[PDB]
């Protein structure tokens, strides 16, 4: 049984209710995402007040009791908090499931004396035999 | 460690009636279904 543990196990400490313990809202790498289109309306609409990703008490009930909605489709799952640090992206049942999460870089800081950036690197017709691309999977 | 691998409650979740609901959309992980608990309505 290669790589087997649960972070879950015991991380940290705290007070939690024992009651106040949900069963669904995973909101993992469970579904076949797609990036999709940007689509505006003829209204502005405010778009509702934006907040941070740095969520303290992120919890998630989910009244499922007064109706409810069954849906076939993938629109039957949302992700949440998968393009940076999410404390719903480590929910992970499995051990091995490193697919939530985005690794971005970083750019150098003010107050520097001589402008050294990066090379803008032009290939001309050179043709590396090093092709494609690769994204990076970090945790959480 | 994940301790259902270990010992194997097999535990299968079945409600007696089953309309508005969904489903984890991963066979390979569909294993977290009875690695934890349900709810009852």
């Amino acid at each position: 049984m290669d790589v087997f543990m649960k972070g879950l196990s015991k991380a940290k400490e705290g007070v939690v209710a024992a009651a106040e313990k949900t069963k669904q809202g995973v909101a993992e790498a469970a579904g076949k995402t797609k990036e999709g289109v940007l689509y505006v309306g003829s209204k502005t609409k405010e778009g509702v007040v934006h907040g941070v990703a740095t969520v303290a008490e992120k919890t998630k009930e989910q009244v499922t009791n007064v109706g409810g909605a069954v849906v076939t489709g993938v629109t039957a799952v949302a992700q949440k908090t998968v393009e940076g640090a999410g404390s719903i992206a480590a929910a992970t049942g499995f051990v091995k499931k490193d697919q939530l999460g985005k690794n971005e870089e970083g750019a150098p800081q003010e107050g520097i004396l001589e402008d050294m950036p990066v090379d803008p690197d032009n290939e001309a017709y050179e043709m590396p035999s090093e092709e494609g691309y690769q994204d990076y999977e970090p945790e959480a | 460690h994940v301790n259902e691998l270990s010992r194997i409650k097999l535990r299968v979740c079945q409600p007696s009636r089953s309309e508005i609901h969904f489903k984890v959309k991963m066979t390979t992980h569909l294993k977290k279904l009875k690695e934890s608990y349900c709810q009852r309505q």
